[PDB]
């Protein structure tokens, strides 16, 4: 790929389970008699991380546009690998098993998903606005998850209990399906533009759709497709 | 004919006097509102902060 960005021409690299290639590194530093480090991971798993990273950038001569993936051993985001790769990355997406199995297949968690470029000045005021509040919204969420667990939902407030209510509709809207999961699911894929998501968010933040049931924002694309769902349920 | 029935607001039996020293009244100082009502209160209001303060202290699970 660095023949082609070196040129000029854009990259898109999409590099599978970064992870997969620390792993390697560990096995053979295992058989090379290195000194064990942490879980019996390699000394030098830093460097080397370093060395592959590093690589992946886009320079004044071209740009690479680069997708990697990092599998979590076990579901530990604290192990070594993922730690290593947290720190060199301009966005990260954080796939939990929680949000997966709630049937959410998108299992994006939002609270553990950054970006750079989520600037207003980069994206734009009214996504990063509506970024924040949806992002402010699910962590009060996170904040009285024992509470709902325990007392239950009488105990909150009023405009705790909307929040919440919001924080759910919420959850259940970040699911979409896709266009390649026509094999094991029936939902029809769904390409959501980037503007339509935000004002999507932004009519759901102000509170259309609040007589809405949650289902129905459960695999759906832009709002207007909730409401429609909703009118033909009546 | 057969029957009588008061539905007075107020009952009361003078003629006992002791009545004050008697439970009815003593006991309604002490064993009713001092302990019934107050001693409830509190404790059910300790129970409540104890409570409160304990699920802000769980607030990290």
């Amino acid at each position: 790929a660095e023949y082609f960005r070196d040129e000029g021409r854009d990259i898109l690299l999409f590099i599978d389970n970064i992870f997969r290639f620390v792993q390697a590194g560990s096995e053979v530093s295992s058989l090379l008699g290195r000194m064990p480090s942490q879980v019996g991971y390699q000394p030098t798993l830093g460097t080397e991380m370093g060395e592959l990273q590093e690589r992946i950038t886009s320079t004044k001569r071209g740009s690479i546009t680069s997708m990697q993936a990092v599998y979590v051993p076990a579901d530990d985001y604290t192990d070594p690998a993922p730690a290593t790769v947290f720190s060199h990355l301009d966005a990260t997406i954080s796939l939990e098993r929680s949000i997966a199995e709630r049937a959410i297949f998108p299992a994006v968690d939002p609270l553990a998903s950054t970006s750079r470029i989520l600037d207003p000045n980069i994206v734009g005021e009214e996504h990063y606005r509506v970024a924040q509040e949806v992002k402010r919204v699910l962590q009060r969420y996170k904040d009285l998850k024992d509470i709902i667990a325990i007392l239950g939902m009488e105990e909150l407030s009023d405009e705790d209990k909307l929040t919440v209510q919001r924080a759910r509709k919420i959850e259940l809207f970040f699911s979409q399906p896709f266009t390649v999961a026509q094999q094991f699911t029936g939902r029809p894929g769904k390409y959501v533009p980037v503007k339509k998501t935000v004002e999507s968010f932004a009519r759901l933040l102000n509170g259309e759709g609040d007589h809405i049931p949650e289902s129905f924002f459960y695999m759906q694309g832009d709002f207007d497709d909730v409401l429609a769902a909703y009118e033909a349920s009546q | 004919p057969h029957r009588v029935t008061i539905l007075a607001d107020t009952v009361e039996r003078a003629d006992e006097i002791d009545e004050a020293r008697a439970e009815q009244a003593r006991a309604e100082a002490e064993a009713r509102r001092r302990e019934a009502q107050s001693e409830r209160d509190m404790a059910l209001a300790e129970a409540k902060l104890r409570k409160e303060m304990v699920r802000l202290r769980v607030a990290q699970l």
